[PDB]
């Protein structure tokens, strides 16, 4: 009880840290769609142009 | 862009084309009539008047 209290313990640490890190792993997906995004942008001035 | 500065030079050179239009065209339409006509009226003068 007690040992598995202890690997229950950091097995919490050790799945918060990636599921909230990979999170702002998921805003990195985000933010680099906003790039294409913003590239997408760069193709019509252009084609405007 | 380059398809478009080459589109520019295509309209400028259209355009460069069509201002040598009214000029070469004007060109072809002055080099008789104020040249051959009445100099042939005075040479049918002097020939016949």
């Amino acid at each position: 009880a007690a040992v598995s209290a202890l690997a229950i313990g950091t097995a919490g640490l050790l799945s918060q840290v990636p599921v909230v890190g990979e999170a702002m792993g998921g805003l990195g997906a985000i933010i680099d769609a906003l790039t294409m995004k913003i590239d997408e942008d760069a193709r019509p001035a252009v084609g405007s142009f | 862009t380059d398809d478009l500065y080459e589109v520019a030079e295509a309209t400028y050179e259209a355009d460069s084309s069509l201002e040598a239009f009214q000029t070469a065209l004007d060109g072809v339409n002055t080099a008789i009539d104020d040249v051959a006509v009445s100099t042939l009226q005075t040479e049918i003068e002097e020939l016949t008047g």
